């Protein structure tokens, strides 16, 4: 009876007599109607989750060094005939050749191949991607964090060697860094829309992978029931 | 909010006059009302193995209707 | 101007200039030079991210300048022991400085001299964003072990 | 006064196809089988130690209907039925919970948060905004530089007079409009399907015009200041503007309606139908 | 063999005692040495500070602190350590290309 | 340090600096142990020195937004004969792949990760009301039982 009352009305029950017990049971029922409410309520909080971007390391992680454990989707791609390839072609030559079946054209034909599921990831120059990340509105396409870039170089000014102008332009650029101006130009020119945080997306339909847990417990109870049927059936000597 | 009631009356009438084919003339509305809101009281519920299925369809409808109400109402409580 | 770093905007006949955070820039373009046709004409008016760095530097260190585009060989790519484009133009003394998109590496630190880097850059990866899912064990979250 | 934006106040209307939406179309089948699975498995563990009754009990614990009267008499079958009831509770709890979670986050749109909204900084053909040609607003945008692209976009659509821009917003031929606040606010009050986005822009003040060095200047600019302490302009204000006939607050969360709950009524009708068939089969089996 | 002065925190008699150090910079330093044939010694700053200008003597005389001051005073020769890059230090010192952004 | 150099000669941060002067510490080794004791509420430093913390320990975490940009460097007295060779040998170590090796050997452990801090399941200390009421129900029963026997 009480089990049924806690979860919900299951079956007829020869429930009480004993006008006192007819009150203990009602206290339990009240407790149940509050307990189920608390459960249904708080569970409605665990069903609002945030977007999820994978925590992948740099080019050095397993997902490219040993790109055959999860064979299907490993699709490190690139753009042909350029400075991008040579650095790859000189440190990961095998992992260079593997990419041979993934040469795109331009950069848009590659950014598109990440919204139509043709490709896994994409390798290119940082500061152009970042500005290109702030372009598209479909923020489902955003690069990994910095501090993982491979060959950290910069952008520089070319001076005829041995000139005396060099020292002064250096001090001037460090000046522009010093008083926050650089952020002003950077923000006006490069940083666009998609400096946003991951949304609270309502789930899609619950699916069997999500709700498998209840079914495994259902089956385990089936097995335990079988086991008790067996144990009781041991009673053929009494 | 009233399509519910009209379906209620219709199903009750057809339920009893399907039960006629193989004590249960107005006790229906009692039963179905109880089933929509929640279990209230003993009921001389059916016979007539067909009606034992119409009623179950109604019960399913109820368990979905109460869920929709409780759910959407939880939106009107954030101001 | 192979970048969104510096941009050229064709000359305006509505006024004759741009003057709105912009600057003029030449292009002594030679083309179809089979009849010794003398080259040169004012191509588009210039503006962009590196251009503003340029202006502020010029006003802070007090010089003036003369902006003009390249002709061939967008960036420096050595051919037969010679440099073509934005690095030749510095090694042949036909210029003094070169600004814009121009990285840093040993292969260039012998011909020309380099400033302090003002951006980070390098090789990095793009990925897509995975939607939010539910643990296979959600239905046990909302109650601590005791209760 | 200053400048503001005038957008169309969307009417909230909840998006929902049918009651199946919180469940992947497979899960329905999975439970529709597992019910019978446990039914059969229960039918055995009482004989080897009532079939229709067991099937009723099984397929009726989940439906919360009281129909069905039998009960497992074994030990094993009792231990099963208990957790069967539990799992049935979990199913409905999760369904209504996830439905609640979806119905909260289903909110219509986001009003423009002013001029700093990036939705305006980038031009798109799916978002058009304009003003009146040859006015002070285009004077403000032209000689501004950070709004170069903004202006470059507007030039293609600007209208002739606000009397046209308003009738063009209320027809969804446009998506925004920029003008003098004190001329828009009179709109959000007279009509109440339009509403503004609050943030006050470039600041100004209306004035009177006289040719330079006219004998009338000083007396006029004095008589104005008199009309701001005796209380005259307040009277003109109240007589002509500030009606507040319509007010907005906390656009509702869009109650459900007859056009999306249509699934369950379809299923109960279909239940009515199938009954008129499966009735006779009884008479036959008799 | 890190030759450290800071046997104890500042505010107590210092008894400069040998220690040993390692990590990012020491490895980079060893690479440089193999490349350019040095023989190095290392001793930790006696200040425990990075270094900046400050008035002294209740006067306007501007002096530095810590390791930067230990360089400008010739007390050191090279700062192989996590030192940032700014304008205000660039007017007395020579900064290599950056090795970590 | 360099952070106070950045804040002092900035003007929009006049009040900020005016606040900080009263608490600044001696070395990050103290500021970290002072944050993990709730004697402080924030700390500002070089990213690449903080990120190693959010990974080794995992009760601290940073707030993402990247600030004033710089780059570490080596120091030599002005006009030293060693300058050019050093600043070359660096650039070699960024294409052969040496600095990547040093990186991986010393930083980038990612031992702890954070994602979507949970919505804080209930516990034994707030549901205590209902269990109190069911206990109290047990009690009252042992009283109202005898009253039945009396009324019999
Ligand atoms: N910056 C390099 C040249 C250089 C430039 C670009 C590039 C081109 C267009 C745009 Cl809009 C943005 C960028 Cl960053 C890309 C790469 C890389 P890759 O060409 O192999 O694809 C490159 O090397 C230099 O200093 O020579
Ligand atoms: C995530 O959900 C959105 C919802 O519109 C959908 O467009 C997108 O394709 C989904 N992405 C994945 C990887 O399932």
């Amino acid at each position: 009876l009480l089990w049924g009352l806690v979860f919900n009305n299951s079956v007829p029950v020869q429930n009480p007599k004993g006008t006192t017990s007819k009150i203990m049971v009602s206290v339990w029922a009240f407790f149940a109607v509050i307990f189920l409410a608390s459960y249904t309520a708080n569970l409605a909080a665990f069903m609002i989750q945030e977007e999820y971007v994978d925590q992948v390391s740099g080019l050095s992680d397993k997902k490219f060094q040993r790109p055959n454990d999860f064979s299907p989707p490993f699709r490190f791609g690139t753009v042909p005939n350029g400075s991008t390839e040579r650095n790859i072609r000189n440190n990961y030559a095998e992992m260079h050749a593997y990419m041979g079946k993934f040469n795109q054209r331009g950069v848009d034909d590659a950014l598109l191949s990440l919204k139509t599921g043709k490709l896994d990831a994409f390798i290119y120059d940082a500061a152009v991607l970042n500005y290109m990340a702030g372009r598209d509105e479909g923020c489902k396409l955003v690069t990994i964090g910095s501090g993982k870039v491979f060959a950290s170089t910069g952008y520089g000014i070319a001076i005829q060697k041995d000139s005396g102008w060099k020292r002064q332009v250096d001090l001037a650029i460090l000046q522009l860094f010093g008083d926050g101006e650089m952020e002003e130009l950077e923000a006006l020119w490069l940083t666009g829309i998609c400096h946003n945080e991951k949304n609270e997306v309502m789930s899609s339909q619950l699916d069997i992978d999500n709700m498998a847990g209840v079914f495994y417990m259902l089956g385990a109870a089936m097995a335990l029931s079988l086991i008790t049927f067996i144990s009781e059936h041991l009673f053929y000597w009494q | 909010w009233v399509m519910m009631f009209v379906m209620l009356l219709i199903v009750s009438a057809v339920a009893v006059f399907v039960f006629e084919y193989f004590f249960t003339i107005g006790k229906a509305i009692w039963l179905l009302w109880g089933l929509v809101f929640n279990n209230s009281v003993p009921v001389q519920n059916p016979k007539g193995t067909t009606s034992k299925i119409m009623v179950s369809v109604w019960a399913f409808f109820a368990v979905i209707f109460l869920a929709s109400y409780t759910a959407n109402l939880a939106a009107f409580m954030i101001q | 101007e192979e970048a969104p770093f510096v941009i050229v905007e064709s000359v305006d006949p509505l006024s004759g200039t741009c003057m709105r955070n912009t600057v003029p820039c030449q292009k002594r373009i030679i083309s179809e030079n089979k009849t010794d046709e003398e080259p040169g004409y004012i191509k588009k008016c210039c503006k962009g991210f590196c251009i503003d760095i340029l202006k502020k530097i010029s006003k802070s260190v007090k010089f003036t300048y003369d902006l003009y585009l390249v002709t061939n060989g967008k960036h420096g790519k050595k051919i037969n022991g010679t440099w073509n484009g934005m690095i030749g133009e510095v090694v042949m003394k036909r210029a003094y400085m070169a600004v814009g998109s121009l990285t840093i590496n040993e292969e260039r630190s012998e011909v020309v001299d380099f400033s302090v880097p003002f951006i980070e850059t390098g090789i990095s990866v793009m990925v897509s964003r995975s939607n939010g899912t539910v643990s296979p064990s959600a239905f046990l979250e909302p109650f601590s072990a005791c209760v | 006064q200053g400048l503001t934006i005038l957008v169309k106040k969307e009417i909230p209307r909840s998006t929902l196809d049918s009651f199946m939406q919180p469940f992947q179309s497979t899960l329905w089948l999975l439970v529709g089988l597992s019910v019978h699975v446990v039914a059969v498995m229960l039918y055995l563990l009482d004989r080897f130690s009532t079939l229709s009754s067991a099937m009723w009990f099984s397929w009726g614990v989940l439906l919360n209907s009281g129909i069905g009267e039998g009960a497992p008499r074994s030990f094993s079958a009792r231990i099963l039925g208990m957790v069967w009831a539990g799992f049935a509770m979990i199913i409905v709890a999760s369904y209504t919970a996830n439905l609640a979670a979806f119905l909260v986050l289903d909110r219509p749109e986001e009003r423009i948060t002013g001029i700093n909204d990036p939705r305006l900084r980038n031009p798109s053909d799916k978002f058009i905004y304009a003003t009146v040609k040859q006015s002070s607003v285009d004077i403000y945008f032209r000689r501004q530089v950070e709004l170069s692209t903004m202006y470059r976009h507007m030039e293609k659509h600007n209208y002739e007079s606000a009397a046209e821009a308003i009738q063009a917003v209320r027809d969804n031929k446009l998506h925004a409009f920029i003008w003098d606040s004190a001329v828009l606010e009179f709109e959000a009050s007279q009509k109440c399907d339009l509403v503004t986005t609050g943030e006050l822009f470039f600041r100004s003040g209306f004035g009177i015009g006289m040719r330079k060095d006219s004998p009338w200047k000083q007396q006029v600019s004095l008589s104005i200041l008199k009309s701001h302490e005796n209380g005259f302009m307040e009277d003109l204000d109240k007589t002509w503007v500030r009606y507040q006939e319509c007010d907005s607050r906390s656009n509702a969360p869009a109650t459900l309606t007859c056009e999306n709950m249509a699934g369950v009524f379809m299923l109960v009708a279909g239940g009515i139908v199938a009954g008129i068939f499966l009735i006779f089969i009884e008479i036959a089996y008799k | 063999i890190c030759t450290g002065p800071n046997d104890t925190s500042p505010g107590s008699p210092r008894h400069t005692v040998p220690q040993c150090c390692y990590g990012f910079c020491i490895d980079l330093l060893i690479k440089l040495a193999r490349t350019m044939q040095f023989t190095y010694e290392v001793h930790l700053v006696a200040d425990g500070k990075f270094g900046t200008q400050e008035r002294v003597q209740n006067s306007n005389k501007k002096e530095w602190n810590g390791m930067m001051g230990e360089l400008l005073s010739g007390q050191a020769d090279m700062i192989v350590a996590p030192l940032t890059i700014n304008n205000e230090r660039a007017q007395y010192i020579e900064f290599s290309k950056p090795f970590k952004y």
